[PDB]
RNA sequence: GCGAUAACGAACGAGACCUUAACCUACUAAAUAGUGCUGCUAGCAUUUGCUGGUAUAGUCACUUCUUAGAGGGACUAUCGAUUUCAAGUCGAUGGAAGUUUGAGGCAAUAACAGGUCUGUGAUGCCCUUAGACGUUCUGGGCCGCACGCGCGCUACACUGACGGAGCCAGCGAGUAUAAGCCUUGGCCGAGAGGUCUGGGAAAUCUUGUGAAACUCCGUCGUGCUGGGGAUAGAGCAUUGUAAUUGUUGCUCUUCAACGAGGAAUUCCUAGUAAGCGCAAGUCAUCAGCUUGCGUUGAUUACGUCCCUGCCCUUUGUACACACCG
């Protein structure tokens, strides 16, 4: 019984609600009581640059963009039964950190 | 509350030093001395015990001698040393709120200072050219 | 420098101010210096006293603009 | 007879203005009638406003300008030559104090005055580009006037130490009595003077 | 009814608490409101030569009444203003810090505000007391 | 004298800008009339118009 | 807890929160009065929806309304959506329909903004210009 | 303007040719419709084909119509 | 870290693979218009619904030119050219 | 698109699409959002009321407002009209929304001796390669001023300037044994700034970024005036190894031209134009610049082919380097 907290951010919302359901069940079965999801304003990095390498021509812009999305989930249980849960649910697109 | 009053009204357009018109109130009117601004006459009419709100020609003599006396002994009256002028004066070192005509004796001086000497500064006044760094490659035309 | 407006309130000044202002339906600052040739900085002290010791009575108050009717 | 008492205060003037609305709380709308026949739909007074500001959207379609109330199109007007481009508070306060002046003026409703001034500013004939007579629609009729009394207004404030409202004040009864004092009454004898050679 | 000062208009309770504040007597005026400006941002020194730093003690006293903590920088920036820059385009500019310091100084010394935690300043127990009094007799008449 | 008219078709625009209107107003009191006249603002049918003097009629400009 | 209703008026970016409980006629504005909600000029504005259907009906409501974001105009208009629109919600969960139709009626009739929220928002600003739609000085030659 | 492309209009061509008697005048039921039966692959284009079927069977209730 | 190697699924569905390969047999001095066409056949085998090779630089002459050999069927606009 | 049809079937572009703005008391939730209550408590009147602080352990509840997945919604829906009665179009009604609902990203074929070899360890050929055209250090220059021109910022004032008071956004960014980030609060200093703490790798702290225009109350009073603040003298600070050719900031003093701008000429159709600031980029220092963002918020069209051009058809041509022929 620990108040663990769980921290996902990844730049791909599919996999990262992904990981957030799995999460969710791999609580409620292995019988926890859970808080969350909880979903951060998502953050907009934009690069705006000019579209030339040079300086000629009409001036026009790039916008570029990366999107973050940001997902918190608070955890009752003991750490290492949480731990195992949070080892087998992993993926490529989506990192973690798990905090106390 | 309006007062009516005469006699103490001279419209005369001569005060210190210069020909200080006495239509205009007094905050303003000491502006008309070359050294003088609209603080440092506000802050002097201050030190004096003059009322604002009272025009240049409504005052007397008194009132204009300690004028000139605060305007030309600023510390004698606590005018911090930042508030005035020529502060840590060339020659001697000490704070010299410099006014009319020494006003442009000392200009002179420094100027001739800065021509004697050599320096960029006083070859570019020798030319008539601005001495501030800034450009006069289309905007000096004037 | 024209207009040659006036500066002080003056006795002769005086009794016309107090003569002549009855007469006006509207009084403001501007009524007052375009049929006193007064100044303005005289004009609102002069409004604001006969508010006082009655003799304007306000319509609406404001400090850009000072509406004032017929005292009676 | 409509007093009702609430945990907060509420001003007894308020209370006076459930029976029925009132321009600043001071002027009447349903005592205005338009003179002409023609500027009558263009001239929209019979929806009662407290103040003009609304906040419309008027430029959607292509008459829904008619349906703002005129005391507002007036206001709006007010906001011009760049520096005052979006102050509409000051506009609105001018217009009040510009329509206590009329009535101090003229012991007449100052909405009928300003719905009089613009019946009469605007000329019924004009010329387009040698140029040619051509008569002037309602609504251009309408506008054309307010242009002008703002404008007119405007013109004598600047550099001169009578007031903005007091200028409009001045314009606005000027016209309304039909003299060639006003701007907008000269303008519209120089529209009209010029359309009739025109013919 | 229980009056504060939220039901009051400001202008006229800033207006008397000013007027209290300097009939009172015992706040801590400094020895140089005669010499300085308000804000680097500004031009010339306040008109109201002989009572500008109560009018601006009794709004500094309502805005912590109306608020939980607020210190002196805060302050500095609710009292600055536009600065005219000459030939660029004006800019926000920090109002002055002594000025308003010694203000929330004297107004704790005349035990109306007190150091809170977490920092800042709030408002005291009889400094409420006599906001909310001095709130009462504007709102009688 | 001028008269009145009101506006029973808006035949078209014309001009070599098109900023006139082809109207053809109806006389209020003397309803036996139909006069085409030209219009330099907006103009829909039934706006009563005002004619300075209404004994002249118009087909076309640029 | 006895009778409550929430609200909500928007002008742009501003946001007015209301919250209509019964009580004894109480109409707010941030904990102040609507009586001396500023500018003034616009302060009918926020009279409008008690003037324009009796105050009677306020009588047994208390409201509070929380305005924030926005401007002073926007959050003028703010407040007067939230409140008809908290009065419109009042009668349809507690009061019978009738009355509240006949109120929904009248506000409509009156203006359309104090029951549906103005949706004109501020378009984005292209580059090649200082505005949306305004483009940078061209020059030739 | 308004004019309806090719793609929404030949679809609802085969629509009404494939399925016309479980087909009705109402723009609802026809949009439930075509969810069922179409993979359109976005919501505007399936309620642009839906309401230019409704179009069509409601023109064709007062007569025939070419092409169809 | 560990680093792993797997095969291409389908080497003509892949662009990076074909323009390698066509890069190594330019470099080889085939002839231009014979390996783009391999390129298309090759990647038309592999089941793509279209195919585009675009050559340019100055062949066999001074100017420069741009060859293009087109097969089947390509979108150019919109989202979908970023999916497919 | 309807359709006409010596074609018939197709491919690209358009449209669809994607991002974003507007609606949802309809799902899922929130101790990094907000709230109703409840403890403990303030002042003010005692009706059990009005405004607050506090408690991220109160072993409370919730989701209107905020956030964001997962959806719903608009399709011209209804009604009048008109038109091959086909495609459409115009008015109303309802609606959050009825211009393709608003804004953008994406974007065919053919081309230009358009720009870029000074973004590239992208490059052929030429040149140079030890007194170098490589590289590095010191100092200067890129700012130099009779003059012509382009993008702009301040203004010429009273719809204002100054002084007090009121007091409201939105988009964003942020570090550690530094070469050093965002900085609250406390103290000193007229200021600019200095100092000591503490928070924040961030829906948690800066930050409600208490922004400016604006609103109120006074002072000024039609004049180059308290409009304007260039140029200049003196002094104080900060960044930097280094401020002289003022880096920048602050204080006093100096107080120009300019009184609305000739011929010409730019941009713009609604939350738009104009006005007003703010953040980010450049960045040790410096923003009168760009890119976005909100605040206040209009006048006038909703039309035409006159001017400047664009598209399609017919037609003439001695043009094809294509009428700048």
């Amino acid at each position: 019984i620990h108040k663990i907290r769980i921290t996902l951010t990844s730049t791909k919302v599919k996999q990262l609600e992904n990981v957030s359901a799995n999460i969710i069940r791999n609580a409620a079965q292995y019988n926890i009581v859970k808080k969350g999801p909880v979903r951060m304003p998502t953050k907009v990095l934009k690069i705006t640059t000019r579209k030339t390498p040079n300086g000629e021509g009409s001036k026009t812009w790039d916008a570029y963009e990366m999107r973050i999305h940001k997902r918190v989930i608070d955890l009752q249980a003991p750490a290492s039964t949480v731990k195992r849960i949070t080892q087998i649910t992993i993926e490529p697109g989506v990192d973690v950190e798990v905090t106390i | 509350l309006v007062v009516q009053e005469q006699g103490s009204f001279q419209h005369i357009l001569r005060l210190l030093n210069t020909n200080i018109d006495g239509r205009i109130k007094i905050m303003y009117a000491l502006t008309k001395i070359r050294g003088v601004g609209r603080r440092y006459a506000n802050l002097v009419c201050k030190k004096a015990d003059v009322e604002l709100t009272k025009r240049a020609g409504e005052l007397t003599q008194e009132e204009l001698e300690r004028i000139v006396t605060i305007m030309q002994n600023p510390t004698n009256y606590k005018i911090p040393a930042w508030f005035l002028n020529r502060q840590k004066d060339q020659v001697d070192g000490k704070d010299y709120h410099v006014l009319a005509n020494n006003l442009e004796s000392k200009l002179r001086d420094d100027l001739e200072r800065l021509k004697k000497i050599r320096s960029h500064r006083g070859i570019r006044h020798f030319w008539g050219l601005k001495v501030r760094g800034q450009h006069t490659k289309t905007t000096s035309r004037g | 420098d024209k207009a040659q407006h006036i500066v002080i309130l003056d006795q002769e000044k005086y009794d016309r101010i107090l003569k002549d202002v009855p007469t006006y339906k509207y009084v403001s600052v501007s009524v007052l210096v375009d049929r006193l040739k007064i100044g303005g900085s005289l004009a609102r002290v002069a409004l604001r006293q006969l508010e006082e010791d009655g003799i304007i009575t306000p319509v609406l108050k404001h400090s850009k603009q000072a509406i004032y009717t017929r005292a009676q | 007879l409509q007093v009702v008492e609430l945990a907060t205060t509420i001003p007894l003037d308020v209370q006076e203005a459930q029976r029925e609305v009132k321009l600043f709380n001071k002027w009447s709308f349903e005592d205005v009638e338009v003179k002409d026949v023609s500027l009558v739909d263009y001239i929209q007074i019979r929806n009662p406003v407290f103040v003009s500001h609304t906040a419309g959207k008027y430029a959607s379609k292509r008459f829904r300008k008619a349906q703002c109330p005129i005391v507002e199109r007036l206001t709006n007007s007010l906001m011009m030559n760049g520096r005052n481009n979006g102050k509409k508070l000051k506009a609105v306060r001018i217009v009040k104090h510009a329509l206590e002046i009329i009535h101090v003026l003229t012991e007449q409703n100052p909405i009928q005055v300003v719905v009089d001034a613009i019946v009469n500013s605007g000329a019924r004939e004009d010329s387009t580009r040698r140029r040619q007579a051509v008569d002037v629609s309602p609504l251009r009729r309408v506008n054309q006037a307010i242009a002008l009394l703002t404008i007119g207004a405007r013109e004598a404030s600047f550099r001169n130490i009578k007031t903005i409202a007091e200028c409009l004040a001045e314009e606005l009864i000027n016209a309304a009595k039909g003299s060639s004092t006003s701007y907008a009454i000269k303008k519209k004898d120089e529209l009209e003077r010029v359309a009739k050679s025109n013919r | 009814p229980g009056v504060s000062v939220r039901d009051v208009p400001a202008q006229d309770f800033i207006n008397a608490y000013a007027q209290f504040l300097q009939r009172q007597g015992k706040l801590e005026v400094p020895g140089y409101v005669d010499i300085v400006k308000t804000s680097a941002g500004n031009d010339l020194p306040p008109q109201e030569a002989e009572t500008w730093f109560y009018k601006r003690a009794a709004s500094i006293a309502r805005h912590i009444y109306l608020r939980k903590q607020v210190g002196v920088g805060a302050l500095n920036k609710l009292y600055g203003g536009a600065k005219n820059r000459g030939f660029r385009p004006h800019k926000h500019v920090d109002a002055s810090g002594s000025i308003n310091r010694k203000c929330v100084q004297a107004l704790q010394k005349i035990g109306v505000l007190e150091i809170s935690p977490k920092g800042g300043r709030r408002i005291s127990e009889n400094g409420q007391r006599d906001l909310d009094r001095i709130a009462a007799q504007t709102l009688e008449e | 004298p001028v008269t009145l008219a009101k506006v029973i078709k808006v035949l078209g625009r014309t001009g070599s800008r098109g900023g006139v209107t082809q109207v053809r107003v109806e006389f209020l009191e003397d309803a036996s009339r139909t006069i085409v006249r030209n219009v330099k603002g907006p103009v829909r049918e039934n706006d009563i118009l005002c004619l300075m003097e209404s004994e002249r009629e118009a087909r076309r400009l640029r | 807890s006895t009778q409550s209703v929430q609200t909500f008026g928007k002008k742009k970016t501003a946001t007015a929160v209301a919250h209509v409980k019964a009580g004894k006629g109480l109409i707010k504005i941030n904990g102040s009065p609507i009586t001396l909600v500023q500018p003034e000029i616009l302060r009918f504005k926020v009279y409008e929806p008690l003037t324009l259907v009796g105050l009677d009906k306020f009588q047994g409501i208390d409201i509070r309304v929380k305005v924030t974001g926005g401007g002073h105009v926007s959050q003028v208009y703010a407040i007067r959506q939230a409140i008809a629109k908290g009065l419109v919600a009042y009668h349809q969960k507690y009061v019978d329909e009738a009355s509240k139709n006949e109120l929904k009626k009248i506000f409509a009739s009156y203006d359309k903004t104090l029951l549906v929220a103005d949706s004109r928002r501020m378009e984005p600003k292209k580059f090649g210009g200082r505005g949306a739609r305004a483009r940078f000085q061209k020059s030739y030659r | 303007g308004r004019v309806r492309t090719k793609t929404v209009k030949r679809a609802s061509k085969v629509l009404i040719e494939r399925f016309y008697p479980k087909l009705t005048l109402d723009f609802e039921t026809n949009k439930r419709l075509t969810s069922e039966i179409a993979v359109i692959q976005s919501k505007r284009l399936r309620n642009k084909i839906a309401g230019y079927t409704t179009h069509l069977m409601k023109r064709i209730q007062k007569g025939p119509v070419r092409g169809i | 870290i560990a680093i792993y190697a797997e095969r291409v699924e389908e080497r003509g569905l892949s662009a990076a693979v074909q323009a390698e390969a066509l890069k190594a047999k330019l470099l080889s001095g085939l002839p231009i218009r014979r390996a783009a066409y391999g390129v298309l056949r090759f990647a038309m085998g592999a089941g793509a619904k279209g195919v585009e090779v675009v050559i340019s630089g100055k062949l066999r002459a001074a100017r420069a030119k741009s060859q293009k050999y087109a097969d089947g069927f390509m979108i150019h606009s919109g989202q979908p050219t970023r999916d497919f």
